[PDB]
């Protein structure tokens, strides 16, 4: 009966939808983009670590 | 009904199909990061000692 | 006999009609992912052995991240990239969820499903889409300027074609709502003319078609989003 | 004789065309589309996840009239328009 | 017998060939379009950021032809003219 | 005269319209899709096992199209529609 | 049964051919002449501002074979000749 | 009239589209493989044992949606449907 | 049922489908000559002065072609032979 | 009215819509065959003995197909199923 | 009625038929002969003279075609068979 | 209303509908023959009187599938089968 024609739940749907919006933009993104960033500066910490130690035994040798 | 019985015997074999052959390699995938992510904490804990002990080496010298 | 249309639990409030069956499946789906999203505040680990859901979710953004990154640098729109992620995760769990084995016959001669996914019913993918045309064109309004932003869209890329930029525009919404209402009520008719078969016959192409349907709907929540990211990206092009 | 005969005749051709021509554009654009992306993972094995990307963003266009057009085809057939 | 009839699924079959037609044109269009930018993003992963503008440009060419034919069609289903 | 019989000659059509449309769509979009698999095998003989994850997705991507012709085929011609 | 209902009917359905061609061309052309300036911007980044001068006269030949058409289209529809 | 006629009538028109549209369709596909096994072998004349297993396929699965057509076709014409 | 009004829907569907092969025709082919064009243009800038000379040939030989559909349409469409 | 004048004038049309499928899809598979194989001969002129053995599987197929049509061709215009 | 009507339109509906594939075909055939032209004119600029032989063949069949055509569509329109 | 004449209008549109497609076929085919032979000939102008063979060949085949339709549809409009 002429489906394509839009209703009330238009409205409704998009009240829905926008709850979602908020928790999955106040509870999820958030704590995923800070562990990300975590797990990158915990990369290059281990890498800079590393470097840091082989320079510092040469130093400690050295000295 | 009898259409019931058939679409129960179809989510049957898609689920028959699913645990036996994309099941296996997506654990895989999701087993392969689990590892890779404690592989990855575990060498900054060893680099975290060797840190510590080139600089207890720095004190001997 | 197939019906198409015909939703169930219509009620009327405020003199507005109102489709209880999508508003009951969008609800559910809703659930669905906000007991997910709960599920990873309550489990999430930065130091820790990531978990299903925790990679779950990070596969799910990191790939928006990487999408708008290539797209528009995330120093501008950072909102683009939650945005892009619930759009993805809610369609692709009400597709898949319309996989559940619901079908029953009504007595009637004609089948139905106890659940219908959302995506069949024009109000949701409308909603949706012109939720997503609001958006971005504000996003542009505020990059560009109230007065500058309509000017921007009328030239484009290329004055010339003045016109014709102001049809895709146009475009933008329809094309973004009619496809995806496309894939996902084409597989509610699939289905339901498979109902037409004997029981002892009907699971074999019924089974096929809702294995083909569990990639449709994936390929269809990840262009959704992906055209998403893109049209932000276009629209703070300054 | 009858007119909602005329017109739901009227409706069924149009319906018929309506989804011949979307499965001929899905069609064509999709097989293009995909001689795209297996030629590039040809030439370059491993960019295979790189192409992905853009080649179902083309998918998606490529679709989206398809499947816009069997949604008119479904207000042809079911709900025709004009219907005495 | 009604002349609104015989209009009225004068009006359906034309509808019909307009998206048939636009089906076409826009399916095959955009599927060439994706082709060249899958093609031009397996020559050089980095010329994917200055490769979407001129893609886009040609999906809209298309697609607004594409939906100028919609509007059309709505127009006849819809607003048939000549109808009595 | 009975009605149904313009029912069923216009479901006929339609239904003829949709199947042949299909067909057009998967038999060129297969030989492309075919084309382009042959060209990457020749290319590199080393890279046959590969190849095949592109290719049945576009297969997979215009099959698809072509049955679901055939669904609505079933419908127009079995269940047609507006019949009386 | 009125003579305008046929002449209705006629000039509907030969608006509808006239708008199915237009379209497939122009989504066609309009495709093909997209993926050369893809595949040109890709090979030449500085080339982008010189292709434009050549490639939009190619789009307004295929849209001056489209919008042409769409003119005579309305005149089918609008002010159908031969109409009494 | 004779219902039957019209049902027959419109029976024929819709085989006739079947088998055209899969006759394109066929024709086109091996024509796009063949081109694809034709390059093939011209570039690497002993390479042909191989390229046979592709090729195989993708006109297996071409004349496949033709002969599906053909069956239709024959369903279409000999045994049609709703022929009281 | 005026003969008149028969033979000018037949003129009116007969202009359709003229109007429609000649958009058809003059869209792939100028698509077609301008991507030619643009890949020469592209490869060496220096070509386009002389580029010019085969291209407005072969859009000549196109336009020529969907050109003369349009006197014939009118022929069919205002004069139409036979009109009776 | 004579229902076999109906009968007769659908066979036509049908086996019309027949011989055109079959010869758009003949037509360009051979020409796609034949651009294949001249393109192959140009790079190596040496392999044209050996080139001719895929071609003739590819136009030898489609020829095939387009023969097929034929038969039904014939069947539908010459013994006309339905026809009383 | 008139059989005359019946006829001529029959005849109409044909000869638009016949025009629209021909201008298709000639179309299509010469924007492809200018695009290989273009192309080698582009790469082999001292070339230009010896390719316009070969081109002037390639149109000297495609536009017969489409002249033949053409001349059919008159026996049509003008010399209708069958008319009585 | 003579039967002949719904025969005729059918032989007609039956007609019109092979030499269309033979109109498409024969375009499309020898302008990518000639594509080919005009892109091989600028590669090798060596090999250009050798090339001419497998031109032939394949001009051949697509004019005598074209001319093939041609003798159809003669067969079609002046000796109509079912003629009564």
């Amino acid at each position: 009966s002429n489906f394509l024609i839009p209703n009330g739940t238009f409205f409704a749907v998009l009240i829905i939808f926008l709850i979602v919006l908020g928790v999955i933009s106040k509870w999820v993104v958030p704590p995923i983009s800070k562990v990300l960033a975590e797990r990158e500066a915990m990369l290059a910490k281990t890498a800079a670590d590393n470097r840091k130690s082989a320079e510092q035994v040469a130093a400690a040798q050295a000295d | 009904m009898s259409i019931f019985i058939g679409q129960l015997i179809g989510f049957a074999v898609i689920a028959f199909i699913i645990v036996k052959w994309v099941v296996p390699p997506v654990r895989t995938l999701m087993r392969n990061q689990q590892e890779a992510v404690r592989a990855a904490l575990a060498e900054s804990a060893e680099a975290a000692k060797k840190l510590a002990d080139a600089d207890a080496m720095h004190a001997k010298a | 006999a197939i019906h198409v249309g015909h939703h169930t639990l219509v009620f009327e409030l405020f003199g507005m009609t109102f489709n209880g069956d999508t508003i009951l499946a969008t609800a559910v789906t809703a659930v669905i992912v906000i007991a997910l999203a709960f599920y990873l505040r309550a489990k999430v680990t930065s130091t820790g052995v990531p978990s299903g859901v925790q990679l779950f979710w990070e596969a799910l953004t990191i790939q928006m991240r990487q999408q708008i990154e290539g797209s528009i640098g995330m120093k501008i729109a950072p909102f683009v990239l939650p945005l892009s992620v619930t759009i993805f995760v809610f369609i692709l769990i009400s597709n898949w969820l319309a996989v559940l084995p619901l079908q029953y016959g009504g007595a009637d001669g004609a089948a139905a499903e106890l659940y219908k996914a959302p995506a069949s019913d024009i109000n949701f993918v409308l909603a949706l889409a012109l939720f997503v045309f609001v958006c971005y064109h504000a996003a542009g309004i505020w990059r560009r300027g109230i007065v500058g932003h309509p000017i921007k869209v009328v030239k484009g890329h290329v004055a010339f074609l003045a016109p014709i930029n102001i049809v895709e525009e146009l475009a933008k919404p329809i094309s973004l709502a009619l496809r995806l209402f496309g894939n996902i009520f084409a597989g509610g008719i699939l289905v339901a003319l498979i109902a037409m078969f004997p029981w002892y016959i009907q699971w074999f192409p019924n089974a096929v078609w809702k294995t083909f349907d569990l990639f449709v709907g994936l390929i269809q929540a990840f262009i959704f989003s992906l055209l998403t990211i893109l049209y932000f990206s276009q629209s703070m092009e300054l | 004789l009858d007119p909602n005969a005329i017109i739901t005749a009227g409706a069924l051709i149009g319906g018929g065309l309506i989804m011949g021509g979307g499965a001929i554009g899905a069609g064509i654009g999709d097989g293009i589309a995909g001689n795209a992306l297996i030629s590039g993972i040809a030439r370059q094995p491993e960019a295979q996840g790189r192409l992905f990307t853009p080649f179902f963003i083309t998918v998606g266009l490529v679709e989206a009239a398809y499947f816009i057009n069997l949604a008119f085809m479904a207000l042809f057939v079911f709900a025709t328009p004009g219907l005495q």
